[PDB]
């Protein structure tokens, strides 16, 4: 949750999430699942959102109800932050493994340093079992096969309880005696050395020398039980490969776009030109993760979250086929309740009324080739 | 977080920021009352919190 | 100097377990790194983290002792400052 | 000297120096020499090293034991700082002319603003003669043919000795008389005007008016002996051409790489694919300026510094020829003492255990075409 | 006016304005005119001029003597600031509509954030009529057809005069009575409450409650007379299309360039190579908006401002035709008074003596294809 509150134009003009696939939507504690797809980094990225030179592929969940066993961009593991570049289209996979039973609205997302959270679409996923089942095995480079959900936990609780009690000691060595009013009188009255006795004086040297001793030895005893340790691994991963993609089979031009305020729908006027070898029809308009579909061309095979699915949402004026060559100006209308649920209609409040989104065409074979649109978005008022 | 406990910054920041209040509490407790658990009252209070 | 030089030793027996390396999906990570990668911090993504990353003007380990001493020196300055601040704080003056 | 102290991954993941040529390695005072070669700006440039938008091609020597008569990138003189760009390969030449006899370990290098010194490989070069032989002639645009190792030096020593002695004067005009205790008494006692007499008062006006006079005239007399002067020439040179290079004849993939700690060797598993018209064999692996060579394919014709030369260093599991088409997964092992001398093995301490380097293939004709590798570098422990 | 004062190398090494067209040069109040052309963003952009990631297409006029009815880069309206990129060539149009009679030296220009004003060439344009004729109609999205030169002006003068007089009131409610000496005495003497009476006391509550009332209502009455309002529209427009241009038909190399100080002329030595299918001749050298033309090849069809026009300015040593293939080293000389009028000759004072400019070749058909030159510019002295 949380993205209906973000400016509408941000979510339209930032990162476009498409072709998402969720490999399950119910899972048992330790059973892994897979979210994979593509995303586009819209070349007209907002001013007040730093270009994504330093971005991180997160997932949105309330605490680690899953763990992120893996995440890839371009078939590279991306545990660190990456450089993405405006214009490019990337593919991604995240490997989630379940941990805490419940009903979780899992978002795939992209943190952009100097930008904010760029939040992709979420689908409810349900975990069943008892979280006490959760196990996170790792084979170290010294192997040794540990469970990272509990490893070294007896050492932390040990050493912290020791030093705390060592502290409580020092404080009770003294609060045995009277602390405040009598010591006060004693000091004021010129008699402050009377209050640190020589037993006092190096009971003190015990604790001191003890703490240093207990440090130096258990120090040395740690570089024995673990003789190979490496520093934390850190730093930006720049060379992230993308798709650079078949440059569009279809060439779309938004001659004008608009929306009715109030209203649940957006209307474009496209001039469309097929440069492939087969004929195409307009299957989908996809803005802000809402998928407007023409039911007479496309059915969703991906279990897209239904609150973003408009299964009969896209209404193309003259949606006949379109053979190679041949241009046609068309009238599109993207209507659905998602346009108000997800407050895309709140664009009326944004300081930049411009939109961007994806257009999907299918040929009679079945190959979807995808084209990208962006233009102003002028409101109409009764 | 354990993956922030490094060797450059953590080693620098944590002592510097944490020695403050001890030095404040010592200043009063020691010289006004020969109380000698000044730093430890603080570090006890932090870790408990 | 005591306050700074002791800080990493007083902590290395606790964290050291988590500094054994791991060949995870092709990349070397420490177990600490694995914990960060695994237990999803939705609101604390990776670049926020300010850990050592290397320099061209730097030598690697030793990096911890050199930092510990620097922390020791700044810690004495912080101590002078914060003693006087404490004396100020312990004041029975009325207005 | 000085680069064994830098992080190993920095030197691997920063700038790659290859195909260096030293035109001599003994030279006489005034005899010039030439270091030329290529360098690659690794596209996975470290985070904490500013991208090289503002870099300078220096040479590493203790003082101007040579002078840098010239330096070029892409056949452009680069006396100012340049813009280099991640991904690109550049060629370079520096023209050193010797000045001071001795045994000099000459490094070609690249200062990166916001980055540090990026230090290339050095070879000992020996200068013989007497430095008093050194002569640095220049023909000015007014010509006039000067020697820049001494030009204007009598004017600096002149004018500085004058003004200094003019100063010592003023101080001895007064320290003639008693300075401290008597003037003190005099001032305290209400009698401070007694200490600046009217001779005093404009002996002062002499020195004042004199200094202004000696300034204004010798000023005017300088814009005569040199009536054409231009301001210092300064500013970044952006448009620096590179090679953009035949895109690799051979397509290498590092399926895995590793190193034995402790140990003197690095091991990769490459899958290699020839897309040329002739057959190739793996001649060289080049990381951090160490050149690992397979002696049964390549002999070094360049007098590479022997502490970085591994003449029988690269040990390819099945290093048979490889005709067009055909893929083969291979087992490489780069071993030599350089791996510990030059503390590439200290990567165990670095916070990013990833490597990058060059791979050289030769066809039976003899043409080396070069390919670039980079992947993690996982340690192995007994 | 104003660009003769800018460093010469800046104006040469920054943005190149060429192929400008002015659709009139006399116009009547309300008659629109059109300045259109191309500009090049020189890839060797000065250090101390921020790359034009955030630039704005302005016009230089003393106040809105015109209004800017439109401006386009790449057939996109650019009311906001744009991203331009080093290397690229853009086309532009600005639609000026006249407002104030006079003789106006209209400059097309480009503000570069972090850079300065980059000033293109200006031509005198004369407006005739009475400015009182000026009318600026707009049809709002609620339409309503307003005149933006006076719309809402009675509301501002209304509401400002009200609140001011409401203020003058409060001040005269009191300056009725005696203000200073008697109130002073009164306060000092212990009697300060005597000076705020209970009439005083909430005459005060009137003005207070009144001002809040007059605010809340006229507030509510404004969201009625205008029930649809949107926030100001703001933010950088990154995706600005350029030409990416036929890569030059002719390949020019400046082997050397120079200028005589003092002097009115610049001299280059070009080696020129035709790679087209027809033959070409050198028509034009264009630096800092000065157009040096060879009269035996080109006549200006654009009414270029004559103080920048050198109609017989370019003097090519051997300017014979040049058929496909064939290289020829040539001797060019660009002379005209513009070189001193516009203080390009002041380059002798600049800290970077390097130049850049355009070269135009025409084939016998008539097609001009344009090539770009830049190299040092060495002075020569008698
Ligand atoms: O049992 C005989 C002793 O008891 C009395 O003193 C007690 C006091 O009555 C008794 O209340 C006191 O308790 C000390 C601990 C109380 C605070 C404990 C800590 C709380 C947490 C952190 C620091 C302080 O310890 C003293 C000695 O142990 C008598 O007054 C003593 O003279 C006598 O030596
Ligand atoms: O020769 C006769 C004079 O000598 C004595 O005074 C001397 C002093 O004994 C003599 O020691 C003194 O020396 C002045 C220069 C000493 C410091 C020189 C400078 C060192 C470098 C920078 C400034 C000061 O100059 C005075 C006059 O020249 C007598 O006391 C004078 O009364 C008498 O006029
Ligand atoms: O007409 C009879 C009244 O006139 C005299 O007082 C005058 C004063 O003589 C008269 O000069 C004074 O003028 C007040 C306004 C003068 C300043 C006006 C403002 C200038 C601009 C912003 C604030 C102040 O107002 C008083 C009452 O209106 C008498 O002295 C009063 O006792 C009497 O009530
Ligand atoms: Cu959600
Ligand atoms: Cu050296
Ligand atoms: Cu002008």
């Amino acid at each position: 949750h949380g993205e209906k509150s973000q400016a509408a134009f941000m979510r339209m003009r930032t990162i476009h999430w498409f072709d998402l696939n969720w490999s399950k939507d119910q899972v048992s504690v330790n059973e892994t699942m897979s979210i994979s797809g593509k995303f586009h980094v819209f070349a007209g990225w907002p001013e007040t959102v730093d270009k994504p030179e330093v971005a991180f592929l997160n997932i949105g969940i309330p605490g680690p109800v899953f763990i992120r066993a893996g995440s890839w961009i371009g078939g590279q593991l991306v545990p660190r932050s990456v450089s993405l570049e405006l214009g490019e289209t990337y593919e991604f996979k995240v490997l989630l493994k379940a941990r805490r039973p419940g009903d979780w609205h899992v978002h795939t997302m992209m943190n952009v340093q100097g930008g904010g959270p760029i939040i992709g679409p979420g689908k409810w996923v349900t975990i069943t079992g008892s979280m006490g089942d959760f196990k996170n095995p790792i084979t170290t480079l010294t192997g040794e096969t540990i469970d990272l959900e509990t490893y070294a936990l007896d050492g932390v609780y040990g050493w912290h309880l020791f030093w705390y009690l060592l502290g409580v000691a020092w404080m009770v060595y003294w609060c045995r005696k009277p602390v405040f009013i009598p010591r006060r009188i004693a000091v004021d009255a010129g008699k402050a050395d009377s209050l640190i006795t020589p037993t006092d004086k190096k009971v003190g040297m015990a604790f001191a020398a003890g703490t240093l001793a207990i440090v130096a030895v258990s120090m040395g005893q740690a570089n024995e039980k673990y003789p190979v340790t490496t520093p934390l691994q850190a730093g930006l991963m720049r060379g992230i490969k993308s798709l650079e993609l078949p440059q569009p089979t279809v060439s779309v031009k938004v001659v004008d776009a608009s929306y009715r305020v109030p209203g649940r729908a957006m209307q474009m006027t496209l001039e469309i030109t097929n440069n492939g070898d087969s004929a195409v029809r307009l299957a989908e308009f996809n803005t802000a993760s809402v998928r407007f579909l023409d039911a007479d061309v496309y059915e969703d095979d991906t279990n897209y979250p239904d609150d973003l699915l408009a299964e009969e949402g896209l209404s193309v004026s003259d949606n006949s086929p379109l053979a190679p060559g041949e241009t046609r100006t068309v009238d599109v209308t993207a209507s659905d309740a998602a346009w108000e649920v997800y407050r895309l209609a709140d664009l009326i409040y944004d300081p930049d009324s411009r939109f961007a989104g994806l257009l999907f065409f299918i040929d009679e074979d079945g190959n979807r080739q995808m084209t990208m649109v962006d233009a102003p978005l002028i409101p109409t008022f009764i | 977080w354990t993956d922030w406990k490094d060797r450059r910054l953590w080693v620098t920041v944590a002592p510097i920021v944490s020695i403050t209040f001890p030095a404040a509490v010592q200043a009063v407790l020691w010289w006004r009352y020969r109380i000698a658990w000044g730093a430890t009252l603080c570090v006890l209070g932090l870790l408990l919190g | 100097l005591a306050w700074g030089l002791l800080f990493y030793p007083g902590n290395w027996p606790i964290i050291a377990p988590l500094h054994v390396p791991v060949e995870y999906n092709g990349m070397m990570m420490t177990l600490a790194d694995l914990q960060g990668y695994h237990y999803v911090r939705t609101g604390t993504p990776e670049y926020i983290r300010m850990v050592e990353k290397g320099t061209l003007r730097t030598f690697g380990k030793d990096v911890a002792p050199v930092s510990a001493f620097f922390s020791g020196f700044v810690s004495i300055l912080i101590y002078f400052l914060w003693h006087f601040f404490g004396s100020w704080f312990g004041s029975e003056k009325f207005v």
